[PDB]
């Protein structure tokens, strides 16, 4: 579990386990303070909302396409919880017309 | 009247549901909070606590009480 | 398992216009399979992905 | 009833809006 | 008070101590903190949104069911504050 | 304690329908707990949180 | 970046030029901390709030004004970072209602 | 140098109609702090927490 | 002036009792002497009900 | 006299039912909460203030005495004593009880 937390820091920012620590203090703190789930097991509504995502991206034809993988998942029958890497994928999304805040030496401001 | 009392019963019901879901939420970060405020109370004092009686100190106690005894038992 | 399902997923965020990494995906899994609530998922890697890009 | 129905879909509508944006 | 809140931590975390002294310490921090509820005395109400939730879930024969349990309470005229107990199932749901 | 009992069956079947686990003689506590005029607020806040701390763990 | 917040502290004070570390150090917390603002760039959706607050104060003839305003801001230098400036006017907006309360005798509460 | 006044002398513009109530001097460094990246929302909090630390400090 | 004040209590009064309250004549006095003197209505209304839960639990 | 300070202090000694230096620990927890800033719901025009008292009377099925309320709204208004009639309105508002 916590293996699991170290891998994703280390491996995305590269290795300084040390430099790489801000990230995987903050990882078991976020993850181990207990709340109630809300978007789980209603998989109805994610694939609705993200449907409406493409929509607004001026992109429907990949809202077909995405609804074609997307029942390519299911018989596999592997990934307990689908929806947390759909809900994750949302959040992150941008629109092909802005890009959000990138800056470096933000410790400085 | 007859077409609004079935609407108005719909979308009370509706916005109840995003009440009680979002109180719901708001009693998790309020918990979340306290219990962190305990956590990092205990952790930093123990931290602390190691170094503000480190060994430096444990010596020269140890140091003091052993001579204080042994000159009284030579008067 | 695990690469099946990333490459399946890894042609989702490419869509989206999203870039995450393959490795990311696959770890997501593990993490998955233990139990893991939706919100906290997602919310450890977008920070992940902006310390990244203060620190270069 | 149809009548009801269209009203009801365009409140779920906007509160899937809402509660996306709530969680952010 | 202080003893059946330190009872209940033993309980659900399986009987008999075992390092429980500081979940017992937390607890007594979250009852310090001041909440406020949203309805006071209103039983029937508690039990109407347990039923909104059930539909909510799709768990809609377990809602029928919980309808009875609740009148059987009703029928024996327990004092301890009915709505009380109601709250807590409220917020498990 | 016989009535005390008596209430946390019903109790007990209440929390079968919403799916969580609760032992039986949490059930009875909370019955004096409430008795006592304390805060539900605070209670759930107890209950939600140590119950998920034992599932999470185990 | 240290020297302009720096800068900016000193100057909305009216004065103290190394009196006015201890807010800088508050400034510099805030800023290091993250956000997610509810609308994220594009042009279009930040002045359509604009006006709407205008509006608001019952102030018509400028609504009507700014829309102008916008598009010759535009024209006179184009950025990634003109929908930040607009958000940030936005959120620190002042109300012409009430009396701001008396800072006379609740300084010393 | 020409160009950039030309901006805000626009923003000082939009600025008093507003009612920002900001001064100019200041308005300068919120926009090349923006230009250099900074979150808005973030920055709106600092200036107000300076803005009521001024006045009571005054009287 | 003395009369004048007793009027202005008295009609706030009459006011806080139809709405039902627990403050006294002298609490309520207080409250007003706090809002003449600044004091945004939140943070009032707050630290009165802390300290009135924390009344109870005490007696 | 009354400053701030004094007058915060009275207020906490009778509603604790403790003494002075007994309420102290208290207060100070009290000026903390009241220097930490909020805003309220209701921020402009002193008639939105107005109409919510006014359907919180009907709401507690109370209608007489939302008719007595405005009647007594003119009186505060022609005395002129208070120049924030408005927090003294929000906070009793909030206040309210069965």
């Amino acid at each position: 579990p916590n293996v699991l937390l170290q891998n994703l820091c280390c491996r995305i920012l590269g290795k300084g386990e040390a430099d790489v620590a801000q990230q995987f203090q903050y990882a078991v703190r976020v993850i181990g303070s207990n709340f109630a789930p809300t978007v789980e097991r209603d998989e109805f509504l994610v694939t609705e909302k993200i449907k409406k995502e493409f929509v607004r991206q001026r992109r429907e034809a990949d809202g077909a396409l995405f609804s074609e993988l997307h029942r390519k998942l299911q018989s596999q029958g592997v990934l307990k919880n689908r929806w947390s890497i759909l809900y994750l994928l949302l959040s992150l999304s941008e629109d092909p017309r802005k890009q959000p805040n990138k800056t470096s030496s933000f410790a400085a401001l | 009247a007859i077409q609004i009392n079935f609407i108005k019963n719909m979308i009370e019901e509706t916005l109840d549901d995003f009440r009680e879901a979002c109180h719901r939420d708001i009693v998790n970060l309020q918990v979340e909070m306290i219990k962190q405020f305990h956590i990092q109370s205990s952790e930093i004092q123990m931290l602390l606590e190691r170094y503000s009686l480190n060994e430096s100190l444990v010596s020269e106690i140890e140091k003091l009480r052993e001579e204080n005894k042994r000159l009284r038992a030579n008067f | 398992a695990v690469r099946e399902t990333m490459d399946v997923l890894l042609e989702i965020s490419r869509l989206l216009n999203t870039g995450l990494d393959m490795e990311t995906l696959s770890i997501c899994v593990r993490l998955c399979e233990q139990g893991i609530n939706p919100e906290a998922l997602s919310s450890v890697i977008k920070e992940l992905r902006r310390a990244s890009d203060t620190l270069k």
